[PDB]
């Protein structure tokens, strides 16, 4: 038919993490089609400030990818996640940053 | 630089 | 020494936030340098080296070309909606085309088209013919090969004009392409139900090619290794992780091995 491909998500920091050190949190969403999508970076469920978006791209199977990122300062107690809404998902899905 | 010719199907 | 220029086009009938009607991104060796969308309606850079292009008309010329693709792609989406007897709604038109310059100085070129995320038509630039996916694709393949001119013209662009520009881009961007950034590596772990999981993570290496794996007394543990795909950072660097499950006792036995053009010899890392 027409592709309905759901994405796979990785979350990771730019640098090895140190509690109290400025860093950048990354969320890589790949393998979706159609391109309409929603990607949000959450700190304990709250929206994070200064979130930035790379230019979308697609691969050889026509499915799309995006990098979403924001500066952050990780701690022992804070939970950072990536929330993704796409129509090949039955409901939005979360992905956790393991520090 | 992109190609000048248009691709029409 | 091998290189590529590739343009990624995307046209949708129904925009959504972060998805304009039409987007074109061009990449030099997998890194963005030029951008055009249907909102701003103009060519903008994505890399600083782009300031040396010296064609003067370049930015205005490529804007007009993009504005042409934007008009034509609208029309193609209507061609295909009606050709496939589909109703109006969310439809996707995508195209990728570009040239490579190989290690030996050889050239490749590509021009592949997709509709609804599936292969539609694609140029075989050495036979001057097209590979159609459908009976719908074939209509175009017939129209393109009967007239006999579009295949010739695209092959000329990919093999000459495209490569000619590639060589210039690669020269203008040498300090970016030829740079090297070493991975920041860290091994981490945690005990579950008497099983130690070792995680090795390489941060911010450039360029992209990398090798990562676990060694138990210097012996490669490839079967038990879980290695992720290379993912991008926001600065043009890359990221990768490799994991292995071990027995908590044989813990000193296990080392991570990172090999990368930025490091004169393998880096070796342990928890």
């Amino acid at each position: 038919g027409q592709a309905k491909a759901a994405p796979k998500v990785q979350v990771y920091s730019r640098h090895p993490a140190t509690a109290g050190t400025e860093n950048i949190l990354n969320c890589y969403v790949e393998g979706f089609h159609p391109p309409k999508i929603d990607i949000a970076l959450l700190k304990n469920g709250e929206p994070m400030k200064d979130v930035k978006y790379n230019d979308m791209s697609f691969g050889d199977d026509w499915t799309f990818q995006r990098l979403v990122y924001a500066p952050f300062t990780p701690t022992k107690s804070d939970v950072y996640t990536c929330r993704v809404d796409h129509e090949a998902f039955t409901e939005p899905q979360s992905f956790r940053w393991e520090p | 630089a992109e190609a000048i010719i248009v691709a029409m199907v | 020494e091998p290189h590529s220029v590739r343009y990624f086009h995307t046209a949708v009938s129904e925009p959504s936030p972060g998805v304009p009607q039409f987007v074109s991104v061009g990449y030099l060796d997998g890194e963005a340098f030029v951008y055009y969308d249907s909102e701003t309606r103009r060519k903008e850079p994505r890399a600083d080296w782009t300031s040396a292009i010296d064609d003067q008309q370049y930015w205005e010329r490529n804007t007009r070309i993009s504005q042409n693709n934007e008009q034509i792609y609208r029309v193609n989406l209507e061609t295909l909606r009606e050709r496939y007897n589909q109703s109006r709604g969310s439809h996707t038109w995508q195209r990728m085309y570009g040239c490579d310059l190989l290690e030996d100085g050889s050239v490749r070129g590509f021009d592949q088209y997709g509709y609804e995320g599936r292969d539609f038509i694609a140029l075989d630039k050495d036979t001057r013919t097209f590979t159609a996916a459908d009976a719908g694709a074939q209509i175009t393949k017939g129209k393109w090969e009967e007239e006999g001119t579009f295949a010739e013209t695209m092959k000329y662009y990919l093999e000459n004009t495209c490569i000619e520009w590639l060589r210039k881009y690669v020269s203008y961007g040498k300090d970016v392409l030829e740079r090297r950034e070493r991975p920041e590596v860290r091994v981490s772990g945690m005990e579950a139900d008497k099983t130690l999981t070792l995680s090795c993570r390489a941060h911010g290496f450039y360029p992209r090619p990398i090798s990562i794996g676990w060694l138990k007394d210097g012996v490669v543990q490839e079967q038990e290794t879980q290695r992720g795909s290379t993912v991008p950072n926001s600065d043009g660097t890359y990221h990768i992780w490799a994991t292995i499950d071990v027995l908590p006792g044989d813990r000193g036995k296990y080392q991570c091995r990172v090999e990368h053009a930025s490091l004169p010899q393998p880096g070796l890392f342990s928890w």
